[PDB]
RNA sequence: CGCCGUUCCGAAGGGACGGGCGAUGGCCUCCGUUGCCCUCAGCCGAUCGAAAGGGAGUCGGGUUCAGAUCCCCGAAUCCG
RNA sequence: CGCGACCUCAGAUCAGACGUGGCGACCCGCUGAAUUUAAGCAUAUUAGUCAGCGGAGGAAAAGAAACUAACCAGGAUUCCCUCAGUAACGGCGAGUGAACAGGGAAGAGCCCAGCGCCGAAUCCCCGCCCCGCGGCGGGGCGCGGGAAAUGUGGCGUACGGA
């Protein structure tokens, strides 16, 4: 009873999609999130699992304010400045 | 009529609110005949509308834009849009001018023992 | 690499099973479930002694 | 459910927008790999998530 | 115009039931 | 001039100071627990400890719990080898004055932590003064003698054990008693003395 | 004056009102669900066709983020035809459908017939 | 990092009628506006928590290949 | 009663700034094990290491001796060779374990409070004038407002200094 029968039971979801992470991770009852502890304002993250790092970095999503930082970059952010026109 | 961006410069802001409220106008025209079915030569003017559009909001916002920082252009507050933005650590260093400041202490060391130069023979 | 043929998370699954009692890849709906993770022998898995630098 | 929400409502149809076979003309291009749509979903089988 | 086969997926099934009913008590 | 309010200072145990640290303590006591200070309590030891008279420096006054570091464990079970059973008689490695710089620069995240000093005690507290500069005003900015302060490289001197009362808790220093912080700290002491040169060449 | 309750209450003071010395945006954000981007196309289904004719309406598929209220005054706006009411439903595939019944003396198959759609 | 705590160590009300002062728009008549005092004010704790608890107010007939107390016709009804 | 100071303390969508979160290979501050070794194990070892928390920079930290020495003396910090598997620690078991000198890479010094001297000789802010103007400054006016005598600026800091 503790096995085949007793999985009709489920029905009523515990977590639902976070809003910070689109992860679906987020406690109903707590409140909180288990994938990067929405409520709280630092995105958790552990040591102890050196592969969940890699799949949430700077580089796993679409950088698309870093991907121009780093071409602005290559000439000490100039600003105010056209080419020369035709 | 191919819209090139240089003869969108010299009209007058009205002149080109027109000109949009006209373009937008066609293509409602043409993403109607999309669905009601039209031959490509009109098909493929949506693309060609849709940048239209596109070169006349960028004159329209490159003008503005303009205007709002020749208005500024003397004045100590302006917007946070016209004021410079480089990388956040960039704007919160020290002016070049306070950079360049000395206490009267060392502008009397560097006047009195100056850096000499010299050699030696050998 | 260091890391190489490491980067899972396996352990044996010990007597029983009428298995070779190597560690395996742990559940999952996947073809890598269960399939030997470390060691030479295995698929995957670490070279012996890597090489040094 | 019937009583869904609009985070919901609209995460299910871009589910649904996902859910469509390769246009035919797309593997007579020249740079040309994909055989076929391999990311598809059947409501029975796979759940989904949620 | 040459067209197309299809393609469906599935779960990969796993093998690590154990029923472990039978017992030999011999003492 | 400060040099009688110095000497004055160091008479603790007499009178005069015995009723001003109690009244002193007394009222500090009833306040909240970190409160900026109107003006600094000891004008000459703020000056010592670098506090000029002017725009943009500020001065909080905190107080803090006296008394060791508890083990932070359930009941009692630190599970592990005999050596680790202690709970109790546990120290903290960092001076109540190093909590207080801190407690004051996390706080008030955007000044930054010069110096403090201590200005009352009882049984079960310590209260201390803080020595907040402003690293934005333009008395600090242009001032010369002071825009090191200002530098992104100075952020929370003290959660990096940078001020007087960090640097006292590092045991660094030079002699033949500070041995096992040659080098940057006592961690980069650990790693060259812990670390295996393996040249090319053996 | 005398204390006649026994509960300090915080005196109220005076408050000013924001004087900024320079807007932090240079210019108003353009409104950019126009008229035109709040009516993309119409529906051409003899689901749609049935109410023209015989609903007297028309089936368009608005913005997603359109109220009924912007969608009268953008229909009177783009084909100048007062409306009787709008019935707004979102689609499975996301969009947001708008059945649109015109005026009594209004004809939508006629002024479907201007637009298009017929 | 944070945790405890939910009326507890708190200057916790930005509100109302009338009056006085001040300004404003117009049948500048007479109301309305907002500025300043005067007078008056309890509360009891921000906020969240139920598609089965509480919770004003829509019923008939017709219609689609799939929607109807939702569309059409016809009769009402609540709130502002 | 009122008035006017000062101190202490509140209220603002008050004018203008600042912080927050991410990354984390390297670096700084704390917290901190147990596998294992000891052919058992409890001190020791693993190890001030893994995990945990906080904070940065392009490097960080350290840094111009309350130093090393005992010489015919050396002279900030950091780094390498060497001292050295040494002195020492240790159920003196397992094991652990530096520094000085010397040769090199680099090479640089300084600054306050205090004590005194000077009519606060100093600093921030707003308004106007001309320029500069895309790292918010220079010069001029304002019986314009503040900070500051509960101490601002100049000389000056242990190599002595006035
Ligand atoms: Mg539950
Ligand atoms: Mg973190
Ligand atoms: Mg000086
Ligand atoms: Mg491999
Ligand atoms: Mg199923
Ligand atoms: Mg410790
Ligand atoms: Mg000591
Ligand atoms: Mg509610
Ligand atoms: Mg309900
Ligand atoms: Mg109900
Ligand atoms: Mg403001
Ligand atoms: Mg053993
Ligand atoms: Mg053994
Ligand atoms: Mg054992
Ligand atoms: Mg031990
Ligand atoms: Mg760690
Ligand atoms: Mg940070
Ligand atoms: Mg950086
Ligand atoms: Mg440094
Ligand atoms: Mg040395
Ligand atoms: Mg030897
Ligand atoms: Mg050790
Ligand atoms: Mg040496
Ligand atoms: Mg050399
Ligand atoms: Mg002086
Ligand atoms: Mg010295
Ligand atoms: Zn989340």
């Amino acid at each position: 009873t503790k096995g085949t029968s007793s999985f009709g039971k489920r029905r009523n979801k515990t977590h639902t999609l976070c809003r910070r992470c689109g992860s679906k991770a987020y406690h109903l009852q707590k409140s909180t999130c288990g994938k990067c502890g929405y409520p709280a304002k630092r995105k958790r993250k552990y040591n102890w699992s050196a592969k969940a790092k890699r799949r949430n970095t700077t580089g796993t999503g679409r950088m698309r304010h870093l991907k121009i930082v780093y071409r602005r970059f290559r000439h000490g952010f100039r600003e105010g400045t056209t080419p020369k026109p035709k | 009529a191919k819209i090139k961006a240089r003869d969108l410069r010299g009209k007058k802001k009205e002149e080109l609110l027109k000109q949009l409220d006209d373009l937008k106008v066609e293509l409602s025209q043409l993403r109607v005949a999309k669905v009601t079915g039209g031959a490509a030569s009109k098909l493929s003017k949506i693309r060609v509308v849709r940048k239209s559009i596109a070169r006349v909001l960028t004159v329209i916002n490159q003008t503005q834009k303009e205007n709002l920082r020749k208005f500024y252009k003397g004045k100590k507050y302006k917007p946070l849009d016209l004021r410079p933005k480089k990388t956040r650590a960039m704007r919160r260093r020290l002016n070049k001018h306070e950079e360049s400041l000395k206490t009267k202490k060392q502008q009397r060391k560097e006047r009195l023992y100056p850096l000499r130069k010299y050699a030696v023979k050998a | 690499s260091e890391l190489a043929g490491h980067q899972t998370s396996a352990e044996s699954w010990g007597t029983g099973r009428a298995v070779a009692r190597i560690p395996r890849v742990r559940g999952g709906g996947t073809h890598r479930s269960g399939q030997g993770a470390f060691g030479n022998m295995c698929r995957g898995g670490r070279m012996f002694a890597p090489t040094k630098t | 459910s019937s009583h869904k929400t609009f985070r919901i409502k609209r995460f299910l149809a871009k589910k649904q927008k996902q859910n469509r076979p390769i246009p035919q003309w797309i593997w007579m291009k020249t740079g040309n790999k994909i055989r076929y749509n391999s990311k598809r979903r059947h409501w029975r089988r796979t759940k989904l998530g949620l | 115009f040459v067209f197309g086969p299809t393609g469906m997926p599935g779960p990969t099934p796993s093998g690590t039931n154990v029923g472990s009913s039978g017992r030999s008590p011999s003492v | 001039g400060y040099k009688y309010i110095q000497e004055l200072w160091r008479k603790k145990q007499s009178d005069v100071m015995r009723f001003l640290l109690r009244v002193r303590c007394w009222q500090y006591r009833q306040l909240s627990a970190l409160h900026r200070a109107p003006r600094p309590t000891r004008p000459d030891k703020a000056r010592r400890l670098g506090y000029k008279a002017k725009q943009g420096y500020v001065i909080y006054r905190i107080r803090v719990r006296r008394g060791g570091r508890k083990r932070p464990v359930p009941k009692g079970a630190t599970y592990g080898k005999p050596v680790h059973h202690g709970v109790n008689q546990l120290k903290f490695a960092r001076s109540l004055q190093s909590v207080a710089e801190e407690r004051a620069g996390r706080h008030c995240g955007a000044l930054r932590v010069l110096n403090s000093y201590w200005v009352g005690e009882d049984s079960t507290y310590k209260f201390f003064e803080v020595i907040l500069i402003d690293p934005f005003h333009k008395a600090i900015r242009r001032n010369p003698d002071t825009q090191w302060i200002t530098k992104p490289v100075h952020k929370h001197r003290e959660m990096r054990g940078l001020t007087s009362a960090g640097r006292k808790s590092r045991g660094l220093g030079k002699g033949h008693k500070f041995h096992h912080t040659i080098g940057g700290s006592r961690r980069a002491a650990w790693r060259r003395r812990n670390t295996l040169q393996l040249h090319r060449y053996r | 004056k005398i204390r006649t309750s026994p509960t300090f209450r915080r005196p109220k003071t005076l408050r000013l009102r924001r004087q900024p010395k320079y807007p932090r945006k240079s210019a108003p954000r353009r409104n950019k669900l126009d008229h035109y981007a709040i009516i993309k196309f119409p529906l051409t289904t003899e689901s749609a066709m049935k109410k023209i004719e015989d609903n007297n309406t028309l089936v368009f598929i608005v913005d997603v983020k359109a109220n009924k209220h912007q969608i009268k005054q953008a229909v009177k706006k783009l084909y100048d035809i007062d409306v009787a009411k709008v019935n707004t439903l979102i689609r499975p595939d996301g969009e947001k459908k708008a059945y649109v019944r015109l005026a009594p003396d209004y004809d939508a198959l006629d002024v479907a017939n201007k637009i298009g759609i017929i």
